[PDB]
RNA sequence: AGUUCUAUUGUGUUAGCAUGGUUUCGA
């Protein structure tokens, strides 16, 4: 309203309470939260994690089928890198190479697990 | 077998008198003048003996 | 167990960078309760008349519910695990001195009189009441305990209804009347019939 | 036990609207349920809607 | 039982005349065996139209208050007739206290949700 | 023609908690004529009612009906139906010979079979709400895009 | 290989001529006054094409034609 | 690090493009439990992979119409029943309900989303950085213009194919009482928590009233018999106490129910806290928290006491170090 | 009371809105009403009157509206309707992948670069199958997945 | 059928109030 006839005589509260909010949290801070609402937050409790996919998915294996899977992974996986590019000992990529390792180390580890401690458990 | 009604009248009727106390409570506590004057008027009773 | 106990609801998560009001309250509870019955010490845990525990009220959403408090901080009472009244914030100093008096009378030394203005006005710089037992609080305590079917402890509390008081009769009258018909049928021989009858 | 209904005539009479400019009634008014009238259920089968009130205590 | 009464106040009224309007009404409230409730206020409020009240003025908004009061049934009409005369009230109006429809028990989560 | 009586249906009550409990039974058929929402014997909604009505008439009472029809159509759901579409996709995977590596004149080349496996391609799933297809088609939008 | 198993059939898809609503019959020469001032407000006319619906009541000047009988009949003979 | 700029901070959440930021994985941290080392670890693999990958996988085609004007109509329609207290809309962040996370379909958009960053080898490689910028724009206005064809149900999709509108049968406007649609905003207010509508209630009133000012029917508000007088009622009282208008709508300052002022800040504030979590709103209430202690916390208070879920998800998390899946198991197995 | 304003719009057509405004408030009605004085028994027979012969005009104008309507569509609806009637979809060709039972007897009948093309195409996919030529893509028998591999090492 | 209690109220009576057609006035 222009004409100078409204409500004049008060005091404003809202100013008053954002003021003191200032030290709590900056006015450069930031607006927005990450978490967000309630919206946001189921979100955040229903998404897995890269490991926890991997262990669901092969969560119904057993050992006899895991132990034969891996073998015949590892198995064809060398033939690529013996006799794949005719005889060679440098190639331009790393890719097999690099996967080759990573396997071959859980192998060994395994056999370090044999019960716990000792062949018996008493 | 008239007077087993009567037992069950009883516990009917006392469960309604139950939430209806409740609903009085309420306006007590929420109730800020009735506190107010009440706690003014102990004051003064005290120090008049005193 | 003791069947009184006391809790205290407050929320101090929120105030873990800037105490407002929740850490105010707890500098002066924490030294006027010890003064008025000489968190806290394990050993003076022992000597109170009713348990004092204390709840997160912004810790568990489930409590949080149950309770309903309208406001924040405020004290609870309970007794043999029942509802009672509730303290809200923000009353005088005389209303918290009024909640404690009634909070270790329903359990059944204290601080006299004559020195209740020193211990209040001395715990104020960290930074009883003459009335005797309240009418409602003999007959909250009365009609719980007649479904005991108490022997000594009954008789005990109908005798304190009546003696040189003659000054509530439409209240406690009914139950006063009641009251004597339950200890004539507990003991084991027949009562007697012209008692009855009167 | 075995009963038998009851007359379903009663006291009073049908309603009646006053003649003449000033519109008032005699006896009843427009919310009078005769004696021969259905049952509620078969004259509102719909029922209260999902948006209705579940408590009329106004 | 249980009363209610809304009282419009205007830009003339001070806060003097609040406090003896209400101490007048205490008055009455005794004489039929009653008590107070509750006083609240409700700040200002903005009106649709301009309000024009004979011998009093023109006036756009106002203070509207709040309190709460229990008596007999026949102060209902004292009441009403007492606020008619003062000046500063140019509107009010009595409603009955509901048991749950009420400004006591009541006053939470309305607009949201 | 004496012996004709009329009965009342009991459909119209009794479908009425079957929809507020999984109004998701509109969706099904709703192309099709007779079906209005504003229904026919293969509907969805009228099958899962003639059970109740059924094992009512051996003597069970109308709440212990609701919960027998619902075991007895959740098996056929993860029994036929799940199995059924299940052994289907399986075979699918099988279909690998349009990679190079199928036949030698080994690791392979193409993520043909990779993707089948989430059920992406030409193996869809089937849910049960109406908002999980809604969504579906928006993913698929989503990856065509960025392939071009 | 997720599509549908029936036939699209709906009334909805496809447009018909067709009345979704109930109504009293009314007579013939209380509706052909209202019908005249909504064509005023500017093939076959609107009155003939409701009267095949049995829209209008049988009143004292306007009967329902009976069906064709004469021109219906086609019978076969036959040894047995 | 090396020259590494994925597609999260390059390619979206810019302008336009933020406005929906589905998340797809959660993150740990960068370096601490055995998730994080896995995570990275996995990623190194992926990346150079993405240079020896064929042709053939790339099935690139165009993007026909799915739903037709007169089949979309039906099931929007259809969509209503199940939920009339809201409006539909694509809630991509509620998924979980619905869809297994594992067999979500979504899941592809991230390795995809990954390879379009990596395949911009050409930033300095070839041409250089020179010609790099020049075909980001490119990508950015691509994206915008294609923006509507992830909602078919949505005008949108219409206005890209360029289709006529559709042409539904004529529905009577006189309709028996047992068939009704309410509009689902004002199917809502009608309930108002199972309270019947007051004098009180200013904001829900204006609802009801035409431009002149007059009382709707029974026909058009569709509303009970029961609550039609009743709302007639408050009503009429609102205006003798010159708190409605007389032969207009009310105005936005006077859609506000009769109620303590510093009530309905504090109510207002808590649903934006709720619905997209304002950091604002937040301090404010706290602040007023002690400043006035006599005023209603329950929901704010319920809300920050349910943060409990953070802090339990760290014991399952430290538990994953050993081996300890059997929390997930045993909550999956319900059959 | 009524208010419009004229933006990029011609007095006429504006004109015509606020004529049809009074109409859905009686304006006009009510003006003529109160210049005369009406006995008060004339209003008692043609209130009622007028809840007779407005409900009737609705009704007759829908059925209007199909008229025009289904003459710019043609068409004609009939008892067409029966429940004897499955709604099959006539042609029907989309159908399930075959089980591998009766691909072999497809190959049986077709071996006579047109119709020479599925030669060496679909062999390949049987001899991969059984693991002929790769050590991995050998697959699966139908009857060795689901007797001990679903009904009892389900995920739930 | 009838009595008691509880929810519900454009049915009878009711003095001041608000709005409005007509009418009335012109520091």
């Amino acid at each position: 309203k222009s004409i100078k006839k409204k409500i004049t005589g008060t005091d404003n509260v809202f100013r008053h309470i954002m003021e003191e909010s200032f030290a709590v949290l900056p006015e450069d801070g930031p607006e927005f939260e990450e978490d967000g609402g309630v919206s946001a937050k189921q979100q955040k409790s229903q998404i897995l994690s890269e490991r926890q996919r991997a262990v669901l998915t092969y969560a119904g294996f057993t050992e006899a089928e895991k132990l034969r899977l891996l073998d015949e992974k590892i198995d064809m996986l060398n033939k690529k890198l013996d006799e794949d590019y005719e005889l060679r000992g440098a190639p331009q990529n790393l890719v097999y190479l690099q996967l080759r390792d990573h396997l071959q180390a859980a192998k060994i580890s395994y056999r370090e697990k044999l019960y716990v401690r000792e062949t018996q458990k008493r | 077998e008239k007077k087993v009604t009567q037992s069950l009248q009883t516990a009917r009727v006392s469960r309604r008198k139950v939430a209806h106390v409740l609903w009085l409570k309420k306006l007590q506590d929420s109730s800020d003048f009735l506190q107010e004057q009440e706690e003014a008027a102990r004051g003064v009773a005290a120090l008049a003996r005193a | 167990s003791k069947p009184v106990t006391v809790v205290y609801a407050h929320a101090s998560s929120m105030e873990t960078t800037r105490p407002a009001s929740s850490a105010s309250l707890s500098r002066f509870l924490s030294n006027l309760l010890p003064r008025l019955f000489l968190l806290l010490s394990p050993s003076q845990r022992q000597s109170l008349p009713f348990n004092f525990v204390t709840v997160d009220v912004a810790a568990e959403p489930r409590l949080g519910a149950f309770l309903a408090l309208p406001s924040v901080p405020a004290l609870v009472c309970f007794y043999r695990k029942k509802l009672y009244s509730v303290l809200a914030p923000g009353a005088s100093d005389v209303a918290l001195l009024r909640f404690l008096k009634e909070a270790a009378d329903l359990s059944e030394s204290r601080v006299s009189p004559e020195n209740v203005a020193e211990a209040v006005h001395g715990a104020r710089v960290a930074a009883w009441a003459e009335r005797k037992d309240v009418q409602c609080l003999l007959t909250q305590l009365g009609v719980a305990m007649t479904r005991e079917q108490a022997e000594e402890v009954q008789t005990l509390k109908n005798e304190l209804v009546a003696e040189d008081r003659s000054e509530d009769a439409v209240l406690t009258g009914g139950r006063r009347l009641f009251a004597e018909l339950q200890l004539q049928l507990t003991g084991d021989s027949p009562p007697d019939r012209e008692a009855l009858s009167t | 036990p075995v009963v038998f209904p009851h007359t379903r005539a009663r006291a009073g009479g049908k309603p009646i609207m006053m003649r003449g400019k000033s519109g008032k009634w005699h006896w009843l008014g427009p919310y009078w349920k005769p004696p021969w009238a259905p049952s509620n259920k078969a004259r509102w089968p719909t029922g209260p809607e999902e948006w209705a009130w579940s408590d009329p205590t106004r | 039982v249980f009363y209610e009464t809304f009282v419009l106040f205007s830009k003339r009224v001070q806060r003097a005349d609040i406090r003896q309007l209400l101490k007048q009404q205490e008055a009455l409230i005794t004489k039929h065996h009653g008590s107070m409730l509750a006083v609240r206020d409700l700040g200002w409020r903005k009106t649709a139209f301009r309000v024009i009240k004979p011998r009093q003025g023109i006036f756009w908004f106002g203070r509207l208050f709040y309190f709460s009061f229990g008596a007999n049934p026949a102060a209902i009409t004292e009441m009403s007739q007492s606020l008619q005369s003062t000046n500063g009230v140019l509107r009010h109006a009595t409603v009955r206290m509901k048991k749950r429809h009420n400004l006591m028990t009541y006053n939470h989560h309305i607009h949201a949700r | 023609k004496l012996m004709d009586r009329k009965v009342h249906n009991k459909y119209l009550s009794l479908t009425q908690a079957v929809l507020k409990k999984y109004p998701n039974m509109r969706f099904q058929d709703c192309y099709v004529d007779g079906n209005d929402w504003s229904y026919r014997a293969d509907h969805p909604v009228m099958q899962f009612v003639a059970l109740q009505l059924r094992l009512m008439n051996l003597g069970l009472d109308r709440h212990a009906a609701f919960r027998e029809a619902e075991q007895a159509f959740y098996a056929r759901r993860m029994q036929l139906e799940k199995q059924q579409k299940l052994n289907m996709a399986a075979a699918v995977v099988a279909a690998a010979a349009r990679d190079p590596s199928a036949f030698a004149r080994s690791v392979p080349s193409s993520s043909l079979p990779r993707l089948t496996a989430m059920g992406l391609g030409d193996v869809q799933p089937l849910f049960t709400s109406g908002q999980a297809y809604w969504q579906f088609e928006i993913a698929k939008s989503q990856a065509n895009h960025l392939l071009r | 290989m997720n599509g549908c198993s029936k036939r699209k059939s709906h009334r909805l898809l496809k447009p018909v001529f067709e009345l979704q609503q109930s109504f009293p019959k009314i007579q013939h020469w209380q509706g052909a006054e209202i019908l005249h001032r909504l064509k005023q407000k500017e093939s076959l006319e609107a009155l003939k094409l409701l009267e095949m619906f049995k829209v209008f009541n049988e009143t004292a000047r306007f009967k329902y034609p009976p069906p064709p009988v004469h021109s219906l009949v086609r019978g076969c003979a036959f040894p047995f | 690090k090396e020259d590494r700029s994925p597609s999260f901070e390059q390619q979206f959440l810019n302008d336009k493009l933020l406005g929906q930021n589905t998340l797809q994985f959660t993150k740990v941290s960068e370096k601490g439990t055995a998730d994080a080392l896995f995570a990275e670890c996995l990623e190194s693999i992926r990346h150079r992979r993405f240079k020896l990958d064929p042709d053939v996988d790339n099935r690139s085609s165009e993007a026909v119409e799915k739903l037709t004007q007169e089949e979309r109509a039906i099931a929007e329609k259809i969509f209503q029943r199940v939920d009339p207290e809201r409006k539909i809309a694509p809630r991509l962040e509620s998924r979980g309900c619905y869809i297994d996370p594992l067999w979500d379909p979504f899941k592809r958009v991230e390795e995809l989303q990954q390879q379009v960053a990596q395949d911009l080898t050409e930033y300095a490689k070839l041409v250089g950085a020179a010609e790099a910028r020049r075909q980001r724009l490119l990508v950015r206005a691509s994206l915008r213009r294609q923006y509507r064809m992830h909602d078919p149900l949505s005008e949108g999709h219409r206005r890209f194919f360029g289709a006529q509108r559709a042409d539904p049968f004529p529905t009577p406007h006189r309709v028996h009482e047992r068939f009704w649609d309410p509009s689902p905003d004002v199917r809502v207010a009608l309930k108002n928590n199972n309270v019947p509508i007051s004098w009180r209630d200013l904001h829900i009133l204006h609802h009801f009233v035409g431009e002149n000012g007059l009382i709707l029917p029974r026909r058009t508000t569709h509303a009970s018999r029961y609550q039609q007088r009743c709302i007639f009622k408050a009503i009429c009282m609102a205006r003798r106490m010159a708190l409605f208008p007389y032969d207009w709508k009310p105005t936005q300052g006077e859609l506000m129910p009769v109620m303590d002022p510093l009530q309905y800040l504090v109510d207002e504030l808590t649903s934006r806290y709720k619905a997209t979590g304002d950091l604002r709103a937040d301090a404010m209430l706290c602040v007023m928290l002690s400043k006035y202690p006599k005023l209603n916390y329950f929901r704010y208070l319920q809300y920050k006491a349910q943060t409990q879920k953070s802090e339990v998800e760290a014991m399952q998390q430290q538990e994953e170090e050993d081996r300890g899946d059997f929390s997930r198991l045993l909550r999956k197995y319900k059959r | 009371s009524c208010h419009r304003h004229v933006f990029r719009a011609a007095p006429a057509a504006v004109f015509a809105s606020v004529q049809r405004w009074g109409r859905r408030n009686n304006v006009h009605k009510l003006t003529l009403l109160v210049q005369t004085y009406e006995k008060p028994c004339v209003k008692r027979t043609r209130i009622a009157e007028e809840k007779a012969y407005y409900p009737r005009w609705f009704y007759l104008r829908y059925a209007t509206e199909v008229i025009r309507y289904s003459l710019k569509h043609h068409l004609r609806l009939g008892q067409a309707l029966d429940p004897n009637d499955d709604q099959r979809l006539d042609a029907v060709k989309p159908l399930r992948l075959p089980s591998s039972e009766e691909r072999r007897q497809h190959l049986r009948h077709m071996e006579d670069v047109k119709l020479v093309l599925d030669i060496h195409s679909t062999r390949e996919l049987l001899a991969l199958e059984e693991g002929k030529h790769a050590r991995w893509g050998k697959s699966l028998s139908e009857e060795e997945l689901g007797k001990l591999f679903d009904a009892k090492r389900l995920d739930l």
